[PDB]
């Protein structure tokens, strides 16, 4: 990540995820929206 | 005394005057379900516009109910204007004012009786996915209700977890008929056994004829379309190919006393949850609506109770554009002897059907295997 | 024959202008084979009656047609509908003229009705053509909860769903935003909306809401330099200059409110297609009374289709044509700017040429150069999970 | 017979008749969308040659 971002000219913050887990499809309970688990949805929802 | 009115125009319903006695196990509630009854023969705009304010002026007519026939969604417009210029919650149901406007006035109060289009959807695909695996298409003009009809299976392919494999969607512009061939070219394209298609009466005459002509009205298919096709009648025209599947109201059984009973229920129980629980008034309107208009304009709107309300043991509450939550449907389709009959029944998104088998009619293939 | 039209407006002055009208289609078109003629009448505070009183039109006369202009009254929604619905029960063809609201183009509730003027949902149109022409390709799309902005978004999507596919992809949304109408402290919107990479909006409600929306970015200042944005017509109007930022986009009607020239419009095509109409097979009658007969004219659909057909020869608005649900095409829309607080015609729209002919557009931060929109964020935000040999975490 | 020619789902088709029933059996073929470009055909030296 360093390399690349002195090659690329970013800025940056890093920040775990929240829950440990790589990441999955699902279909939550109490709703029909199946959704992205984990850091597959932390990316997909707009966090990353 | 609530003021709760009945209409029945150019029907023949003269034995609900008894129905409306029935309505004397409204002890529950305990709150005042005055009511009278009214007809009328054969019904113009102006003949309801008059005699409905008159009524409303003469007796203090706090709520009101429709009900007639001949399908002339006209009058289903009428009523929610007048709804909509008097602040009044009328709740027309019969075949005549039950057809679902899309997109009502945001001051009325009509709450109408019936089935919107995702839920005709959502049945279509609890049927689909009991047998037949795959939306294999939709061919559809651009009727009014278009965009939405494809937008909800859409939504619902998507969103599940079995294969529902989408073939093609395609739309045709009906309204200049050269093209046409060369999209029913592409519509034998659709090499695939269930179709489903979405448009007016006439307009399916017309495309069953084409698929005739291009021979898709084969026993290697098998048609659905919603309420609205030819649903309203028992007399089918030619060129509907056999074993073709709706679904639509189920207006073979449910009784039009019932009905009425059901709606007096309604608005009594409606007007209780509203004063009991807040003692408030639901003030009477001074005439129709000629001027004093505003002064009713500032009483707040009981449609808030009106939208949520159970009884006899039925979840009968609306949706905020006015039609029911939790209907009652059935499942038709057209046999050998081009009559609609009765198969399946529908609540709760269940399904209860003919054995489980499908009939699968005739014009030599389909074994049927035995193991253990 | 006797053949017979009418029409309810305001003026009541309009009233002899359309018999003088009427009286020159008399003179002008047709080898007399029958007769034309008309009747007007005004409208009223009360809905009801005035649909009442048009029952009494149409008693008074076998109708063939009506037409009806929006009065002096600021409720534009609700006034035109009472003579629609009441001609449907009789698919009584009717010709709306002063009205906007894009409720009536929906052929399944006012299934008999046709305008002289395309509706506020069509405005998106000129959007998309000056998006393609200053390749503006990242937009926010900021609308509000009504009826008219579902039309206006699906019509925008639509429009921009061209994904042919057989330098890059084409301009697309970056997002959308509903809101909801007459509420105030919409901060919370805008403040959703400025992290975007996107530097140009669209906006599309009622007028307060425009001001509304205005004052709210006026706090946080999306009216800066780099940002431009570009309206309807309504947003620029009444309670609107009030509270603009200096240097907005508008667009006004070629024609607007002049019904007169309408009325001559009107008048001319719907002789010229009743002039084609009357040989046809079976006309034969309109619905002679507004009671006791509980039937349908039973030639309506088809003079209404042919009427909608009628390619017209040349109107005081040059050649009007309808679209395939009874909507006026082609019309001319003028761009204007909000040059320090005043209006100026910047640039026409020629029906699909859009004609840049005028001295310089001035866009809100002062600038003069037209700006890009998407300045790409230069931070980023990064996610990652503990795994022993490629990522450490220690306290 | 027609709609059981669609059923010849198969790109190389091959007759043999007469000039006035080809003219006939083209038409057919394309009331059924058989003359497509997912199609090719083939006739002996008596069609129209
Ligand atoms: C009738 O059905 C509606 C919808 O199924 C019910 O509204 C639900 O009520 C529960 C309360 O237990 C809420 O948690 C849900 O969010 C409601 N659904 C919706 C869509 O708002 C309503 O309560 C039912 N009424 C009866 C008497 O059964
Ligand atoms: C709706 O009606 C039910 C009736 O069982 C009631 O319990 C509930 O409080 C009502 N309101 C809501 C928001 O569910
Ligand atoms: C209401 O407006 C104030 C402006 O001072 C703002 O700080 C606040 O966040 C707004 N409320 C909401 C819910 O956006
Ligand atoms: C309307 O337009 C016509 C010509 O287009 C013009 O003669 C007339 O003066 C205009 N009327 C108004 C009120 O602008």
């Amino acid at each position: 990540l360093i390399k690349l971002a002195r090659t690329m000219q970013f800025t940056y913050e890093v920040h775990l995820v929240a829950d440990g887990k790589f990441g999955t499809q699902e279909r939550v309970q109490n709703s029909n929206k199946k959704e992205w688990n984990g850091m597959m949805g932390e990316l997909l929802s707009g966090q990353a | 005394s609530i003021g709760i009115a009945v209409i029945l125009v150019g029907t023949s319903d003269e034995v609900a005057i008894k129905d409306a006695h029935e309505k004397d196990d409204f002890h529950h509630l305990s709150v005042v379900p005055r009511v009278e009854l009214v007809a009328m023969n054969e019904t113009d705009p102006k003949s309801i516009i008059t005699r409905i304010c008159d009524l409303m002026s003469d007796r203090k007519i706090q709520g009101v109910v429709f009900a007639d026939d001949t399908d002339q969604e006209a009058i289903a417009q009428i009523l929610d204007f007048i709804s909509a210029q008097t602040l009044t919650p009328i709740l027309g149901i019969h075949g005549g004012s039950s057809m679902i406007m899309a997109d009502k006035d945001e001051s009325s109060m009509f709450f109408q009786f019936g089935p919107s289009i995702e839920q005709q959807a959502s049945v279509m695909l609890n049927i689909m996915e009991e047998y037949d695996w795959y939306i294999f298409s939709i061919v559809t003009t651009y009727f009014p209700g278009y965009q939405d009809f494809v937008n909800k299976i859409r939504s619902t392919i998507e969103n599940s977890f079995v294969g529902w494999e989408l073939e093609e969607v395609l739309l045709l512009d009906m309204s200049l008929d050269d093209g046409d061939s060369k999209i029913q070219n592409q519509l034998k394209k659709l090499q695939s056994p269930i179709i489903l298609l979405y448009c007016t009466k006439e307009e399916a005459t017309y495309i069953f004829e084409v698929a005739n002509s291009v021979g898709l009205t084969g026993y290697g298919y098998t048609w659905i379309v919603p309420s609205l096709v030819a649903g309203d009648t028992d007399t089918v025209p030619s060129e509907f190919p056999t074993g073709l599947i709706s679904v639509s109201y189920d207006e073979w059984d449910y009784g039009l006393p019932a009905r009425v009973r059901d709606g007096i229920a309604i608005i009594t129980t409606a007007a209780s949850d509203m004063l009991s629980e807040h003692s408030f008034i639901p003030e009477p309107k001074s005439s129709c609506y000629n001027t004093h208009e505003k002064r009713i304009y500032q009483s707040n709107m009981l449609n808030r109770y009106l939208i949520n309300v159970t009884f006899e043991g039925r979840n009968l509450s609306f949706s905020e554009d006015g039609y029911q939550m939790h209907p009652k449907l059935v499942i038709i389709l057209l046999n050998k002897e081009r009559k609609w009959e009765r198969v399946g029944k529908w609540k709760d998104k269940s399904l209860q059907m003919k054995y489980y088998v499908w009939p699968r009619m005739c014009p030599d293939d389909h074994l049927s295997i035995v193991t253990l | 024959k006797i053949v017979n039209i009418g029409a309810v407006l305001s003026t009541r002055k309009h009233e002899q202008m359309f018999r003088e009208a009427v009286n020159q289609a008399n003179k002008r078109h047709g080898s007399w084979k029958i007769q034309l003629q008309a009747t007007s009448v005004t409208h009223k505070p009360n809905a009801i009656q005035m649909a009442l009183s048009v029952c009494e039109d149409l008693i008074s006369s076998q109708v063939y047609a009506i037409l009806v202009s929006h009065p002096p009254t600021p409720n534009d929604h609700f006034t035109p509908t009472p003579v629609s619905y009441t001609a449907g029960f009789y698919r009584i063809p009717v010709l709306g003229l002063t009205t906007r609201m894009s409720i009536y183009s929906d052929k399944s509730i006012h299934l008999s009705f046709l305008r002289t003027v395309p509706p506020y949902s069509h405005q998106s149109s000129v959007w998309f053509e000056m998006m393609r022409v200053y390749n503006w390709n990242h937009i926010i799309l900021l609308v509000s909860d009504d009826h008219e902005g579902r039309a206006a978004q699906k019509r925008l999507e639509t429009l921009l769903e061209e994904r042919e596919s057989k330098n890059k992809r084409g301009p697309k949304a970056e997002k959308v935003l509903q809101f909801d109408p007459g509420t105030k402290n919409v901060t919370a919107l805008l403040m959703e909306a400025r992290e975007l990479e996107a530097r140009v909006i669209i906006l599309s409600a009622s007028e307060d809401d425009a001001a509304t929306v205005y004052r709210a970015a006026a706090m946080l200042d999306m009216t800066g330099s780099g940002y431009v944005w570009l309206v309807g017509e309504r947003e620029i109007s009444g309670n609107a200059l009030r509270y603009a930022p200096d240097g907005i986009i508008g667009l006004q009607l070629i024609n607007g409110k002049n019904e007169s020239a309408h009325i001559s419009d009107a008048v001319g095509v719907v002789a010229q297609a009743v002039h084609e109409l009357l040989e046809k097979e079976n006309i034969t009658d309109p619905p002679r009374g507004c009671v006791g007969n509980t039937n349908i004219w039973k030639t309506g659909p088809l003079f209404k289709r042919v009427l909608m057909s009628s390619k017209y020869a040349d109107g005081v608005t040059g050649r009007v044509e309808f679209n395939e649900d009874g909507d006026r095409k082609f019309a001319q829309y003028s761009i204007m700017n909000l040059q320090n607080r005043k209006l100026v015609q910047v640039g026409i729209y020629n029906g699909t040429h859009v004609i840049p002919n005028d001295r310089k557009i001035i866009w809100p931060g002062g600038e003069t150069e037209k700006p890009r929109g998407y300045q790409m964020s230069t931070r980023l935000k990064i996610v990652t999970i503990h795994q022993e040999p490629f990522v450490y975490v220690k306290p």
